RNA sequence: GCUUGAGUCUCGUAGAGGGGGGUAGAAUUCCAGGUGUAGCGGUGAAAUGCGUAGAGAUCUGGAGGAAUACCGGUGGCGAAGGCGGCCCCCUGGACGAAGACUGACGCUCAGGUGCGAAAGCGUGGGGAGCAAACAGGAUUAGAUACCCUGGUAGUCCACGCCGUAAACGAUGUCGACUUGGAGGUUGUGCCCUUGAGGCGUGGCUUCCGGAGCUAACGCGUUAAGUCGACCGCCUGGGGAGUA
RNA sequence: GUUUAUUAAAAACACAGCACUGUGCAAACACGAAAGUGGACGUAUACGGUGUGACGCCUGCCCGGUGCCGGAAGGUUAAU
């Protein structure tokens, strides 16, 4: 559901700088936050998503 | 915690018939396994105090109803006490 | 951080760069001393908004 | 039992001697009680960032079942080996396919 | 095992022992023990050289293996004991084909398991294997200053050295000195970083415990008399001078290396 | 004797709960090299300080220490202190569904035992930034201060000791009863189930407020309201938490 | 514990401990015109020199002088 291998998708959830978007605007439950933003952290360890566009 | 295996085990074991798990003698010997369990847990590391708390609140426990027993059957609490060797 | 602007710029205005939070971050990382702050600038303004 | 989801990296020069390291490792796995549910590689593909400025790594996802010597084993295998750079070891997952 | 003995007497008051209880009690290997020949300091004119050496216990001496020279044949420690011609611990090994020797002990030997010299082998402490072969950023026992000839570097208790480069023909080595040396990489190193560790924490206590080591008492210039020292002279506890060694040179500061030939290697000097 | 207090067993859930090990990105500092040249830096304004023995700025390579930028919240966990990168091993507690089992096994607790921020002490390591003491430059009537330039202990690690904080919710623990409203977080049941929906039932948590209480401020189902069990503590200010 | 054999046994020397400093191994250093030897069949948890002298609490300010360490600027400067 939320794995971290799922790039077509949790490139929402990133702003152009590889910054994590909040809840406050996403819209997004708590919980499902949470998981989303560690799935994006183990993505970007496993060299997915970059940790900023420089 | 413990295995739902090693649980089921001492239950048929401690208890008399099927589902006796609310009997003195079978909370005994899941608190007695419990704490000989977490003995090399805490041998090693013995950094954790978090943990060890949980291990004295077991230790109260077992002391508590020992002696209700003791209060009831002394015979049963002696078989008991010595089934799993401790009250020294 | 980059602009990537159409072909017709005028003379080169700052559109995108602007709409971007231009100084959000850099306004927000420039500060000093982030320890024994944060424990008391705590929201109670967002119960002063009300009707 | 405690299934793992393994993920690793390969050099991008050594891509013909992956399926050496798949085969070996699958071998490695299945000897005691091992079995695989979800082997799969992506082979080459563009990196987020350069690791050390180098590029299309190899991908190659398994979801296996083993206990915690064997793996302990294959995970120090990765830590020895040069070839590899990155490594992960997730949970069960529940065994889902694909998902690329 | 650091120990604090009990004050029972003067002398006592501040020994610190180390217990091993894992060392051998019985006595060594006899085929590879020699003899040592205490020389007190002599050379071979008879002359004092090194003073404040004299005296001590019989000392045999044991034939160690520093050249770990056994390609593809691995073997068991049988045992650690306690070796009086130096500072660490060494362990009697017996190969697969009937062989026993002396090795460097590391920190987790324990006792009964497997060892692989030279060629490949497992990363594991213990083993032997030249450098061109050993992943940078790892603890090695006693390096080769020259391929080999024998581990000279870092062979004491405790002591390891560190890999930091491996680029080209060489090797870059971070010592326990803290500088930065250069040494071919075909010459060998075992992994790991030899034991007893709790060497420091002893502390003699009393004059017999340095007496019975073989070390005589040092003797202050100052309380010397201006005839047979540069110190030493006046009436009432007076210096007025600048340190000097015996012979007249300078102490604390002055540095006196004066090698120009191994300066190729030296990439930093010590800090 | 009994099962409603207390407890055990089965199936699940959330969480920076705790201990050990590993690894990743950004940035500061330092070392080597390349281009380059008169300033850099700092202040209210300056100076000290660094630089023509080539600084600052900029690019390449390398070393090492420390903390994990948003996610992140009228969020969560923990008895308290307190706990935020990611991954693995060991491990404690809490909550929900019914079902079964024991049968008062309970509450509180002087003495006693354990845990306990920061600073501090002992031994051995490590030491990039920050920074008591200390040095210099400023301001001032004076400034051993606020400001500026450096900078040691310390801050970090392992094992021991210290046992103190506005250690605060300035509110001891346990149990029962007493109108409501608006939120957050985490489970669960029924249904035209069309939906990011209707109707219920638990745990924790934030705000506003009724009766009541209170010197007042205010508390108000998480009481500082009405009661019960036990413990701790107070008797004008200073002297003094001192001899 | 040691000391002025034969007028001084001590508060003098040594001492365990502490600190600074040198030393990467053909180590520093010492004896030796040299070969060579000790250091050491040791390898920075090692060795040499210097000061202080168990242990407890501590060890403040000054780099102007002398010494030592570092410095592709500049001035002066031998042999050739
Ligand atoms: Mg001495
Ligand atoms: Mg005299
Ligand atoms: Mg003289
Ligand atoms: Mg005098
Ligand atoms: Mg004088
Ligand atoms: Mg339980
Ligand atoms: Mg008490
Ligand atoms: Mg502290
Ligand atoms: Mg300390
Ligand atoms: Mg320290
Ligand atoms: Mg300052
Ligand atoms: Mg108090
Ligand atoms: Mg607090
Ligand atoms: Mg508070
Ligand atoms: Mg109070
Ligand atoms: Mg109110
Ligand atoms: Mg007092
Ligand atoms: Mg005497
Ligand atoms: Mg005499
Ligand atoms: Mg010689
Ligand atoms: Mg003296
Ligand atoms: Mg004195």
């Amino acid at each position: 559901e939320i794995d971290y291998k799922d790039i077509a998708t949790l490139k929402n959830y990133i702003t152009e700088s590889g910054k994590i978007v909040p809840s406050r605007i996403t819209g997004t439950r708590a919980k499902y936050q949470r998981q989303l933003a560690r799935a994006i952290k183990r993505a970007r360890y496993l060299s997915l998503l970059p940790y900023t566009d420089r | 915690s413990l295995s739902t295996e090693a649980t089921a085990k001492i239950v048929s074991e401690f208890g008399r018939d099927a589902n006796d798990t609310g009997s003195t003698e079978v909370q005994v010997a899941l608190l007695t396994a419990q704490i000989n369990h977490l003995q090399g847990h805490f041998a090693e590391h013995k950094k954790d105090h978090h943990s060890r708390r949980g291990l004295l609140r077991m230790v109260s426990q077992r002391r508590k109803l020992l002696d209700y027993l003791k209060r009831k059957d002394v015979a049963r609490y002696t078989q008991l006490i010595e089934r799993l060797g401790l009250r020294r | 951080i980059k602009v990537r602007e159409n072909e017709p710029f005028d003379v080169a205005l700052r559109r995108f760069k602007r709409s971007c939070e231009k100084a959000g971050v850099l306004a927000e990382v420039r500060r000093r001393e982030f320890y024994e702050k944060p424990t008391t600038e705590r929201k109670r303004a967002k119960a002063s908004a009300v009707k | 039992m405690r299934h793992y989801e393994i993920v690793f990296m390969v050099h991008p020069d050594q891509s013909e001697q992956v399926p050496g390291m798949i085969e070996r490792y699958t071998a490695a796995i299945t000897g005691a009680e091992g079995k695989i549910h979800r082997l799969e590689d992506w082979g080459r593909r563009q990196l987020a960032y350069p690791i050390n400025k180098l590029h299309k790594a190899h991908y190659v996802l398994m979801n296996v079942e083993a206990p915690q010597e064997v793996i302990d084993e294959l995970e120090t295998t990765f830590r020895f080996n040069d070839a590899v750079i990155r490594s992960m070891v997730m949970r069960t997952k529940h065994a889902v396919t694909e998902a690329s | 095992a650091v120990v604090k003995c009990k004050p029972t007497s003067p002398g006592r008051r501040h020994v610190v022992k180390v217990v091993n209880p894992e060392l051998h009690k019985g006595k060594p290997f006899a085929p590879l023990l020699e003899k040592n020949s205490k020389s007190g300091g002599r050379n071979n004119n008879g002359r004092i050289t090194t003073r404040h050496i004299g005296g001590g216990h019989k000392q045999a001496y044991r034939i160690v293996d520093f050249k770990r020279n056994k390609d593809g044949i691995p073997a068991v420690v049988e045992r650690l004991e306690y070796d009086p011609n130096r500072s660490a611990n060494i362990a009697l090994v017996l190969y697969k084909d009937g062989e026993r020797r002396y090795i460097l002990a590391p920190k987790g030997l324990k006792a009964g398991d497997q060892i692989q010299s030279g060629v490949d082998a497992a990363i594991k402490p213990g083993n032997t294997l030249p450098m061109r072969n050993i992943p940078v950023g790892s603890t090695v026992h006693n390096v080769e200053m020259k391929p080999g000839k024998g581990g000279q570097l870092a062979r004491s208790a405790g002591t390891y050295v560190q890999i930091v480069a491996r680029d080209g023909a060489y090797v870059t080595l971070r010592l326990r000195s803290g500088e930065m040396r250069k040494v071919e990489a075909d010459c060998r190193a075992t992994l790991g970083e030899v034991g007893n560790a709790e060497h420091m924490l002893r502390v003699l206590g009393k004059a017999g415990a340095a007496r019975w080591r073989g070390v005589r008492p040092t003797v202050r210039g100052t309380a010397m008399n201006p005839v047979d020292h540069p110190h030493g002279g006046g009436e009432g506890r007076n210096f007025g001078k600048h340190p000097v060694t015996p012979w007249g040179v300078q102490t604390k500061g002055k540095k006196t290396r004066s090698n120009k030939r191994t300066d190729k290697f030296i990439v930093r000097r010590r800090s």
